[PDB]
């Protein structure tokens, strides 16, 4: 009864006779030892998705029921290890003796099981932490053209979580084995592997594994949240996850819709991204943040899969391929990038200075595009055109260089209040390094007060302590 | 009367019954099974009958996940459609698509249960009231006035501001009328739904409000029937109690896509862009029930997601025929920092007639739409030739259109986290007086930057003083 | 036997076994009492389209053939009332005591049964009656984007038929019950219900009723034509009627074509619109004119249903979303709109003045492509620009404001002969009303002569009488 016989095999899909008592979504075992999911239950046959190399499967082979819904191992044992989408090890460091297993498909927490998000997840990047705040429980999308730094923002985030009790998961979907190895070595060089789990389904792995990968990584992150701990998850590219589902759906002969993707494609990503949440105090107060990544062809942010994920997340960080070749980093387009959780998750000292900056850096784009020349505009327009240039310089920041929140507050207070208006634009970057080293070397009382109080009480000391640096042979 | 599961294909399940004991269309069926051994899983599931196929077989749509189902499982017929509680006991409660409570508050114990499918009011029961609902939002109150008892639709792509605009309307209208309120949240975010529930529970407004949700993560059966559960609860206050009510729906596009996902599995031929052949009929089954009659009134604010920013898509296209007012949100305005980002040239309402609004209101709105269209017709000429080559009249028209497009911007109370400003409410008199004063050229010697993010005209003038 | 039984039930479609002697298009009755049309005849089954609530029909139910074609009541008794697609009353004013019934499907009048259309159907709209004329037996299409003024032209046209022997039939297809009720109160407010019949298939009604609606409205219009009277028939939107047919055809499994529609869709609208005609004197001289409406998605006139109906009609009126927001209120594209019957439809007085207007506008359209610069354009080019701007202004008209043909003639005459050229562009609209009040209030003989003779030839007085107004106002 719990045994069937294969009737047809193809490019990762099979059909079998028998398996009468099989249940929708159950794991099934082939005589070769490979496994598959029972998706469709018909009058006389079962449709199976194979989770490995199918070239060893033939018609007439005996298939068997496992008696279990698709599940993955979870626990403390996965920290500092590399595994595939099925949770099996690929680092060569031996077996995993995990004590608990969890289904990869689960409903998200309800409206009452949640609570508002208020504790800031610092990224270390001045444009994100000021203009596009992130908090524990939020879902922020990283979007831009190929070769623009999307993986660098995710890896810089998984490293700034050094002196915090946050557990990081990185899910590689459709990536090259060489890029997976470069990410793992970068994490070991910075020590992030002491608190990280890596899940991989590379470009050469079957599309069925590239489909299960984000769900398996989510189940591992939920374990920490369900026990009151904090976790973070990265999805290296949801654009490749969608292509893998389009392949499986077209091979099952489901009718296509927009851009040949299946009608089910919204439910695919929305069922995964709504499991990221901050739970209520009765549930334990735990959290799970998400950082999905997407790739735009020629900057077409308006495409189906990109706008579809933007409609699910709590904010967007858009990266420009045009600004990147103009010597600008992180190259975030503030005129399009925004967050729905923003302002509330950020600390009070930062709310007091960053509040009006995004809308100012949006109208700045219009003015520089509209102003035909520099000699015909009036004094009222010249004054606001210059401010945006200086703020744009302050927002520039190199790779592998996290800046702490207390230092970000002092420099943004200087720019948003006009202290940089006499300094030339080419000297603004020298000012930022010289000013931060001056305050840390002889006024640690400003940075220490912001670190303990999280708010600006009296600015009088900072105005005078700042003016002293200006009088003392500034740039 | 019982039957058995014959097939399972994602959200769709086929069931076979006994000789002549077949259930009617839209009828609810129940699956209650306890695991007999360790290889099975416990299941509690509701199915809705969609069509008759022959061989004593019926095709159905599942309301929750079909994971764990096995061919041969026993199914029971309830004898009627999905039935939900109705009455004053439902006020201040949160509900699931099946009318079961989400909140930890206990059983509702209402006196009657109504079926989710009911015929709409006939032509002789319709109303023809022409009363202006003041919102306090400077762009809607001028260019697209909201009729009492009519439908107002918010159209926009991803992240343009539909939810921020709905929540500012909820705050401003539900404050002074003190009538019964309903919010459906068909595609509403669980995080936003939680932020809404906490504010309403602390402000006391929850005691007059019904909530139904039906989250993004749910299967299509729930995303398809949830808009009808909230509407069936709002209909009771109109029909049996004679009251005036507000019905909010954050997403009716999700209701259309849930029908599209279902259609291929039912065995139907697809139409344009892969949609179901029944799209206009299904939208009319929902929209014809949302009307004011001689017994009472239903006023509704709805948000419509526009996929890939294309308004020609079958779902947004089918919806425009049903609305009394239509607001379209533009990315070009949002990317430029102008919020709420409502497009002045595509937004309109039934009420914008010389017979329903004052001569001064009609003339100011006419002059605003015209100056913005003239400015839209010149951005090519200003790109090819220098601005010093345009005539004095066109030069003034550009400066006035520039001031007007940003004087249409306003800081909302529900947006203090994003705007960094307190929040403002503007009365109709100050909106009309404001635009007239700019159109007539009294404010030509004032910078464009002074008109951005100010509620009223007197504020723009002190904002100019705050800058030498 | 003549008894069939149901074997499948879906969204308004059912399939049955038996019914061996049923004929194509016959009405069939279900055991629940509801009715349906036998559209597809197969080797072993009949595809039935349901004309009511389908939720009461189940597999194994008995279905019987009626032996009758679909028919609707007709006569004078339908005037000033509102009915559904089957002719049943919905205004709440009681039963209808019509003495005759006519099938909704009948053949159009032949080539030899017709005569050329030579008499006008006044719309009261200066852009249509001067530049896009309508005769009393012509089919004219109203086409443009949503919210551009499509129903307003049809309703203003129905309101202008008060002092004329024309029965008006307004057919609402896929409209909201609330907009139907709002239009009916507007027709009563202006008194148009003293000669108007309203037929309505609401958006809530099954696709089969929205399919039958134009044919029923056409059958009611034909009764008046067959008895020597004049009739006008409006179809509020043929686009929703095509969508309703696409739904039934896809659910019945007929093979799709262009833009997902069935290949049969040209024959759907051509079998309808060719029934509008002016009969010969041997047949009685009666007439039926049609005003179908179509909605375009984002200005795409090249789409399937739009190009299909553009090829069937005798002329088209194009409405632009661009002109509408720019302050040209009726919003008609006069340089693109056309009627073949133009000239023959108009009266001798209107034609004469229409001609000069046509040349002036054509020249202005040629010049406006490069009108961007005007301080550099030659003074001669300016004469062409100035005249064209002023003729455009005369065409602007408020909703529900039909101008009588003698007044349209009197004002177009003034603009074309240069008498409105000297008036400032903004002041032209004011001057128009003031001049018409002056001509009617004192020396009304000009307006009386044009109504009787319909040919002018008396201009010396019109010129001298006009100079007395322009002397100080
Ligand atoms: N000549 C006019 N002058 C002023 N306003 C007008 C004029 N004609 C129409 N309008 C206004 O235009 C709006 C839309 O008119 P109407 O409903 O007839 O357009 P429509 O194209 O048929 O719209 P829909 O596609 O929704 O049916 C109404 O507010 C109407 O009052
Ligand atoms: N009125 C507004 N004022 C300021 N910011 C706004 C406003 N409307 C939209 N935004 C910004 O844009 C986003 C709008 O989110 P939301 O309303 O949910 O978008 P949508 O529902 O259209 O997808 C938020 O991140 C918010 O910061
Ligand atoms: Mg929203
Ligand atoms: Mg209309």
């Amino acid at each position: 009864s719990d045994v069937g016989t294969v009737i047809q095999v193809g490019d990762g899909i099979a059909r079998a006779h028998g398996l009468d008592n099989v249940m929708s979504g159950e794991l099934v075992e082939f005589a070769n030892g490979v496994m598959g999911m029972a998706l469709n239950l018909e009058e006389n046959n079962v449709g199976i998705v194979i989770l490995g190399p199918y070239t060893g499967i033939k018609e007439g082979d005996e298939v068997r029921r496992t008696g279990r819904i698709m599940e993955v191992p979870v626990g403390e044992e996965l920290i500092g290890r590399v595994v595939n989408a099925l949770g099996q090890p690929i680092d060569g460091k031996g077996p995993i003796n995990a004590k608990e297993f969890r289904p990869v498909e689960r409903k998200a927490p309800g409206v009452v099981d949640r609570q508002p998000v208020k504790e800031p997840l610092q990224t270390g990047i001045k444009a994100i932490d000021a203009m596009i705040p992130i908090g524990r429980g939020q879902r922020e999308l990283i979007i831009g053209d190929r070769q623009t730094g999307k993986t660098a923002i995710a890896i810089d985030t998984i490293i700034n979580q050094k002196g915090q009790d946050v557990i990081c998961i990185y899910v590689a979907i459709g990536q090259k084995q060489s890029t997976v190895a470069q990410v793992v070595k970068t994490l070991e060089e910075h020590g992030a592997m002491e608190y990280t789990i890596v899940v991989a389904a590379t470009a050469s792995d079957p599309a069925a594994l590239q489909y299960i990968a984000p769900y398996a990584g989510c189940a591992m992150g939920e374990y920490f949240r369900d026990k009151g701990k904090h976790a973070l998850v990265v999805y290296d590219d949801l654009s490749k996850h969608a292509v893998a589902y389009r392949q499986i759906s077209l091979l099952l002969r489901r009718p296509p819709g927009r851009e040949a993707y299946p009608g089910d494609v919204f439910y695919l990503h929305s069922r995964l991204l709504e499991r990221a949440a901050k739970l209520s105090d009765e549930k334990g107060g735990g959290s799970l943040t998400a950082l999905p990544i997407i790739e735009t062809q020629a900057g077409d942010v308006s495409a189906y899969i990109p706008t579809n994920v933007i409609s699910i997340t709590d904010g967007q960080i858009y990266l420009e391929s045009d600004l990147f070749y103009s010597g600008i980093r992180p190259a975030i387009n503030v005129g399009l990038s925004v967050s729905r959780v923003g302002g509330a998750a950020q600390i009070k000292a930062m709310k007091q200075v960053a509040g009006k900056l995004r809308l100012d850096l949006a109208q700045y784009r219009e003015l520089q595009a509209f102003a035909q020349f520099a000699s015909d505009l009036d004094e009222a327009t010249r004054a606001q055109l210059e401010r945006g240039q200086r703020m744009t310089e302050i927002l520039k920041q190199p790779q592998y260089s996290p800046m702490p929140v207390e230092k970000q507050v002092v420099i943004i207070y200087a720019g948003t209040n006009g202290y940089l208006d006499d300094i030339p634009v080419e000297k603004v970057k020298e000012f930022e390094d010289g000013f931060l080293e001056y305050i840390e070397s002889k006024h640690p009382d400003i940075l220490e007060e912001i670190r303990e109080k999280k708010a600006l009480d009296d600015e009088l000391e900072e105005k005078l302590k700042k003016a002293i640096k200006e009088f003392k042979a500034t740039f | 009367t019982r039957g058995r599961v014959i097939q399972v294909m994602g959200p769709v399940v086929d069931v076979k019954f006994e000789n002549g004991h077949l259930p009617a269309i839209y009828n609810a069926l129940k699956i209650q099974h306890k695991a007999r051994n360790e290889n099975e899983v416990d299941i509690d599931l509701t199915l809705e009958v969609a069509l008759h196929l022959g061989d004593d077989t019926v095709r159905t749509i599942a309301m929750a996940s079909t994971d764990g189902l096995i061919r041969g499982m026993e199914v029971i017929d309830t004898g009627a459609p999905i039935s939900v509680p109705v009455g004053p006991e439902t006020l201040g409660r949160m509900f699931d698509v099946l009318g079961e409570p989400i909140d930890e508050k206990g059983p509702v114990k209402a006196k009657k249960r109504w079926p989710i499918h009911r015929p709409p009011p006939s032509l002789s029961e319709q109303s023809t009231e022409d009363e202006i609902l003041e919102t306090g939002i400077k762009v809607i109150d001028l260019l697209a006035p909201i009729p009492k008892g009519g439908k107002i639709g918010l159209f926009g792509g991803a992240g343009v501001g539909k939810t921020v605009l709905i929540m500012e309307l909820i705050r401003n209208i539900a404050y002074e009328h003190k009538g019964f309120s309903v919010f459906a949240g068909v595609g509403e975010r669980s995080r936003e739904g939680n932020e809404l529930w906490l504010e309403m529970k602390e402000s006391g407004v929850l005691d007059n409000t019904v909530l139904v949700f039906g989250q993004m993560n749910e299967p299509p059966g729930a995303r398809f029937r949830v808009a009808l559960t909230g509407l069936t609860m709002a209909e009771y206050f109109r029909d049996e109690e004679g009251k005036d009510v507000l019905l909010f729906i954050d997403n009716i596009f999700r209701f259309a896509q849930a029908g599209s996902e279902v259609s291929a599995l039912l065995g139907r031929m697809p139409s344009e862009v892969g949609y179901q052949p029944t799209l206009a009929t299904e939208m009319a089954e929902l929209q014809e029930r949302i009307t004011s009659t001689r017994r009472g009134s239903i006023t509704s604010v709805q948000a419509i997601y526009v996929p890939a920013d294309d308004l020609t898509d079958p779902a947004p296209a089918t919806t425009f025929a049903h609305l009394d007012a239509t607001i379209v949100l533009s990315r070009e305005l949002a990317e430029k920092g102008i919020y709420p980002a409502v497009d002045p040239l595509q937004s309109t309402s039934r009420i914008m007639d010389p017979r329903i609004v004052s001569e001064e209101h009609y003339e100011v709105a006419r002059r605003v739409r015209e100056i913005l269209q003239r400015y839209k017709d010149l951005q090519d000429i200003i790109a090819i030739l220098g601005m010093e080559e345009l005539s004095e009249e066109d030069k003034l028209i550009v400066q006035r259109a520039r001031k007007i497009q940003r004087f249409l911007s306003q800081p909302f109370h529900v947006a203090e986290h994003f705007t960094g400003r307190p929040g403002k409410y503007v009365p109709i008199e100050d909106t009309i007086r404001g635009f007239k004063e700019i159109l007539d050229g009294k404010l030509d010697d004032v910078p464009e930057q002074a008109f951005y993010m100010v509620g009223t005209i007197e504020e723009a003038v002190e904002k100019a003083k705050k800058m030498k």
